[PDB]
This record gives C-alpha cells, sequence and structure tokens, in this order.
C-alpha cells in the first residue's frame, strides 16, 4: 500500500476478488491534482529475470 | 568575444547500454507468429 508506480492490475477472473479490488483500486486517479510521482529511473535499470 | 558508416550491428550492440537489441524484438515476433499460425492450425483440426 506504499507509493508503487509499478503495481500491476489483476485482470481476468482474478478482478473478482476483495485482494485484487484493492491491488486494482489503489491505482485509480481521483483527479484532486494528481501528486502520484512517476518514476524516472526505470529505462536505464534494467532486469530481465523470467 | 573577438576569436583567438553504415553499421547494422550497431543496432545490436546497444542491447546492453540502454537495451536496443532490435533482433531481439524479431526474434520475439516471429516465434509469436510461429505460435499463432501452430494453434490457428491445430484449433482447426
Amino acid at each position: 500500500l506504499s507509493d508503487n508506480p509499478q503495481r500491476q492490475s489483476v485482470s481476468g477472473p482474478l478482478s473478482s476478488t476483495v485482494y485484487g479490488f484493492v491491488n486494482n483500486s489503489m491505482m485509480v486517479q481521483l483527479p484532486g491534482q494528481p501528486g502520484i510521482k512517476p518514476l524516472t529511473f526505470a529505462n536505464l535499470i534494467n532486469f530481465k529475470v523470467d | 568575444n573577438r576569436g583567438g558508416q553504415a553499421d547494422p550491428t550497431k543496432s545490436l550492440q546497444a542491447a546492453g547500454s540502454s537495451s536496443s537489441g532490435v533482433a531481439k524484438g524479431a526474434l520475439t515476433i516471429l516465434g509469436g507468429q510461429i505460435c499463432m499460425l501452430g494453434l490457428q492450425k491445430q484449433l482447426q483440426a
């Protein structure tokens, strides 16, 4: 629940759980002059583990 | 105040520094296409 600009939304049937609702609901931007800052170091530090 | 080369391989050399490997993408699309055609054929089967 801390500020995570890289939180992925839950898709499909997994969106139909309360926990997935929590994960999804932290993303919707209330238009109250949003101050959530997108990251600047996301393209140079690279991590291709699979 | 008065004075006094065409190297396509370079496109893949940037895959390590600010990753820009385009042939890696070409591999990804080629594998995706082969998977799509295989699935379409076997589903029709």
